[PDB]
């Protein structure tokens, strides 16, 4: 109920000039849609749901640093082999090489650490209801074992 | 673009510490609870959904910051 | 602070040994010359004259003076650690005096180890009447054991099933509390002493076989209620099946007596690990160790010296 | 930066600072009690949710930064 | 983005810090507190009231701030 | 107030960090003997007046500056 | 308030830092002195007014604050 | 190089205190969670992922100082 | 009141730093040996004399800065 | 050499400080992993290829600080 | 006098840090040498005297400014 | 190259402070690590080839420093 | 004397700072050493011509500095 | 008084800065491992030989500095 508003807000930030004016003040209207069965449940504990618009800003976050970390990755043979030293210059190519033989193994080593990031976002999802069985335990083998082959 | 100032610095300045204060709390917020774990795993291998919820969780503060440290720019 | 001044403290306090050679020469001492071994050691210096009550008592008070003490310093987070050790010594003392004033014994008999408490609480505690007064004298200094004790007083006023129930729960509260340190050594020793009196008293009651789990302390970390319920079915086979697990001489015994030596020396080799641990709790808590091995040996050589007993007789109790 | 104004400028530094330090109080407070969390299990599976709801409150922390943040620009 | 007068960026100074520094130092100490509470709970049920009366303390060092902060700021 | 220079914003400045300051030492201070006072409640009712008032003490540290600020309250 | 020089905006400002940065050095003294402090009351009841004459040491850092506050300002 | 940009500057401060706290950050929160560990080591060479799990976590927060000096670049 | 100039400003400033650096340290100083202090008195009433007689040495420290700092401000 | 603009100015303190600073870090996660590493080699020289291996991850900041000397020195 | 050169109050800026970064050292090294202390004599009054003579040590750090001080001034 | 231009002030200052803040961490690093070591030892003489090994990690900081500080001056 | 030469303020902070932070370091070697002590009285009542003995040579080094101070002087 | 521009007076700063940092680096170095280190002697005989190679390494950051010092002074 809560997500038009949203949308309306992001906007102006999002296109910046592209947008944020398709919507605007739609947030006070959407914002009561979204609590209003929350509230019919009752539940002595709603705002307990801010934690679950918290998980969102992580799943971007995951997505970023699996890129940003990837990106890198591609720019350490760059640096590597390629242009950086002194305002970036030619001979940089085989003075780096001093190092290029190097920056290729230790490359290869972590680059694995950026996988399982994928992975770290989906446990994200794993354990948040959203299908599963597995709720910190509860009857069933956890999903550890079962996306490993 | 164009020639900077004391006030575009101002906010240029900003950005950095929306990120690090946030980012630097993540890491010793995590530190603690993220040390608690590898003892619960090791004594009760079952008990891992809460050693693997601990760690994600602090982070957040440091999501926050950088929207902040970003914002600023396309402002500036 | 101040395992600075406690690992320190000990690090002087480790000297006062009776070497193993000690014990050696003992097999061939006889008991007077035994007594004079001992009377030119350091439970020589509790010792007066010649005779075994002598020799325990002087081995009271050797501990006493050398650990003993340390009670009443309770700061540390350490001393805490260490008052939990004592205490569950002192908690079986604190079963002696409930046991003690449920049958006319008298409170008078019951000698108490180093006491947290002091002996006016105990004096109260056996003074106070009803098992919920007894209880709650021990809980005006403050004791997690009054409190348990209560906890399983609550719900009845039999005094052995209270003490039985207690101790399970006891051990339990025990299992919170050590965890509630963190100074592992501690507490990776009681966690074999978990398994370790799971395996005795399956022992104790093997060929029972029942409900195991009324038996079975929780805490059990190579063995479970299963493997303690197949002991106690008398399937022996689980300490074979208790191999590789920490437990290694343990292995094919089929004697509570031996079971008992063997644990001892693989609980040993954990106390044993500390001997330089910093705020870690393992340089005191061996030392403790220390100089309660060296008490069960010289206890059980004074006995068998006073009787003339064999070398054989004490050859696989006097060695881990 | 913003229309100009070092004024308004020192107003607006600030406004973000106010969220940061809190982000910052937010994660350790989070750190304390998911300490005490792992012992939760344990303790008392009524009492987990007293725990759960235990974490609920440092975010308030922040809260104030960003009252600052609506109510001084816009009106600067 | 606006505009006020000379006077603000400078008044405005320490009414961020008084929330923030203020802030910073309850989330720590409520949450050890918070932390510590726990074993009382399990132990007494009786205590959930007295935790009630508790907690409160540390937060308050920010509500006097929000007052003052108003009559010095938003004063414009 | 909301006018003046440059100058009079400077002793503006300091009266929300004498309290903001002392705030961030209260909380630290309140979260160890606080960490004390649980227990003290909990094993012994009769310690209440005691445990109660044990949190209390460092608190003083920021009300300094409200009995002052107070009478000073936008005098500037 | 009033108007003057940049050495009269140094002794203004100052008043709260020099009682801020003794506070938070007090309150984590009082703190741990405190924590421990608990613990005697519950010992002796009897001592209590040995407690409470116990307790008061630490606490002479703020003091000089004020001590120096006294002296700076009439140039504020 | 040369004489810079009176732009490039105020960027490239920040530029520096991202990378610096981030990398800072992530090696103590390592350091910790890594120091619990060695025993498992020892005892299972399969288990071994846990300690190593643990690690992960907090290796977010470098590579986002790279993502906001990424949409600088350019202007620095 | 007062005037400005680049000269006074260094001597402004330092008066209280000589006290406060001090402070601090006597503070701490105070406040580990001040916890360690809380048994003896309660059994010993006797020990109390000699736990204050203990105590008293850091104090010292913050006397020396305010014989430099005497000396320091008089030029001003 | 000599002289250098604003660019040159700004790296030529950066190069220094990317030095001292990564160093620092490296200490300090290695303090806390350091101190606990050393039992398992007394008991396991087996392991020890294992225990090479383990210390090494935060120690990659001093490497990225001798490439960004060298691009520095250049922009000088 | 008066408002001199900058040089005057900035020769003596540095005279104060020397005594002030000593005197902060010297209490934290009685600190620990006091509470170690207070358990000596508990422990041993005969070792009560090495506590007690132990505590002495650190005060002379300060001092160390203050000599290179006496010999330079006639310069001030 | 002793006096000059803009520039060489700025690599001067800082080719200290590289050499400074990494002898800070390298000794801060051995003292935690260092500490535990020495009953290892004592059991294990077997490890002393490895000792030599072992404690040489924290310390390749310094040698990070003698180049830059090298190359920068003592090579320019 | 009075004011004088930029060299003289330049150079004036770091010989009080080379002064007072070795003291520091000597103090922090005592506390330690301090702290593990009266246990070790105890046992090692035996070091003492030894003790006496390495604690001579570093004596000598407080006069180096005195003299190093001494010398520098000339640009003050 | 002495001679003026800023040039030599920038250029002779590093040397009293690699006294200070360093000593805190070496200072708290010899203070941990020191009190095991003599110590080790004062349990284990055996370890004084140990103690002869173990104990050892901080020792050479000054010497190099000495011989440096001078070089450093022909810059000025």
């Amino acid at each position: 109920g809560g997500l038009v508003g949203v949308l309306a807000l992001a906007a102006s930030y999002l296109g910046n000039l592209q947008a944020g004016w398709l919507q605007g003040l739609m947030y006070l209207g959407f914002g009561v849609f979204l609590l209003a069965v929350l509230m019919s449940r009752i539940w002595l504990m709603i705002p307990e749901i801010f934690t679950q618009a918290g998980h969102i800003l992580s799943h971007i976050r995951i997505y970023a640093v699996g890129a940003a970390g990837g990106i890198l990755a591609g720019l350490l043979t760059d640096v590597g082999f390629a242009l950086a030293e002194r305002l970036g210059l030619l001979g940089v190519l085989l003075g780096l090489l001093v190092a290029g033989v190097l920056h290729l193994l230790i490359l290869l080593l972590t680059t694995l650490g950026h996988m399982l990031q994928p992975i770290r976002l989906l446990w994200v999802e794993f354990f948040t209801k959203f299908g599963f069985y597995e709720e910190n335990g509860r009857p069933y083998r956890p999903f550890k074992s079962v996306r490993e082959a | 673009a164009a020639s900077g100032g004391l006030d575009r610095g101002l906010i240029a300045v900003g950005m950095g510490l929306a990120v690090g204060l946030a980012a630097l709390g993540t890491g010793v917020a995590q530190a603690r609870i993220g040390a608690a774990g590898v003892g619960a795993i090791a004594e009760d291998r079952s008990n891992f959904g809460t050693a693997l919820i601990f760690l994600l969780l602090p982070e957040t503060l440091v999501i926050f910051g950088l929207l902040i440290a970003f914002i600023l720019n396309g402002r500036l | 602070d101040d395992f600075a001044y406690l690992n320190a403290r000990v690090r002087v306090r480790r000297g006062t040994l009776l070497k193993e050679s000690f014990f050696q020469e003992a097999l061939d001492l006889s008991f007077a010359d035994f007594l004079r071994l001992l009377s030119e050691t350091v439970y020589g210096g509790e010792l007066a004259g010649q005779g075994l009550p002598d020799v325990d008592r002087a081995v009271l008070r050797t501990q006493a003076k050398l650990v003993g003490d340390l009670p009443r310093l309770v700061t540390g987070e350490a001393r805490e650690a260490v008052r939990l050790l004592l205490l569950r010594n002192d908690l079986h003392n604190l079963q002696a005096l409930l046991r003690a004033k449920a049958t006319g014994r008298p409170f008078e008999e019951v000698l108490l180890l180093p006491g947290t408490l002091r002996e006016e609480v105990w004096r109260q505690a056996y003074e106070a009447q009803d098992p919920a007064g007894m209880a709650q004298v021990l809980a005006v200094p403050g004791h997690p054991l009054a409190r348990a004790l209560r906890a399983v007083l609550r719900e009845t006023q039999d005094l052995a099933r209270v003490e039985a129930l207690l101790a399970k729960r006891f051990f339990e509260d025990v299992a919170k509390a050590a965890k509630g340190l963190d100074q592992p050594a501690l507490r990776d020793y009681l966690a074999l002493e978990v398994d370790a009196e799971n395996l005795r008293t399956a022992f104790k009651l093997q060929g029972s076989g029942l409900a195991p789990d009324a038996f079975f302390l929780k805490g059990g970390r190579f063995v479970d209620r299963v493997r303690f319920a197949r002991l106690m079915e008398g399937d022996y086979a689980v300490l074979d099946e208790l191999s590789g697990t920490p437990f290694s001489g343990l292995s094919g015994v089929r004697d509570l007596k031996a079971l008992e030596r063997g644990l001892r020396c693989v609980l040993l080799k954990e106390a044993k690990k500390g001997v330089q641990d910093p705020l870690g709790v393992g340089l005191v808590l061996a030392y403790v160790k220390e100089r309660e091995w060296e008490a069960v040996r010289l206890r059980l050589l004074a006995r068998r010296a006073y009787f003339g007993l064999p070398r054989a007789q004490v050859e696989e109790e006097v060695v881990c």
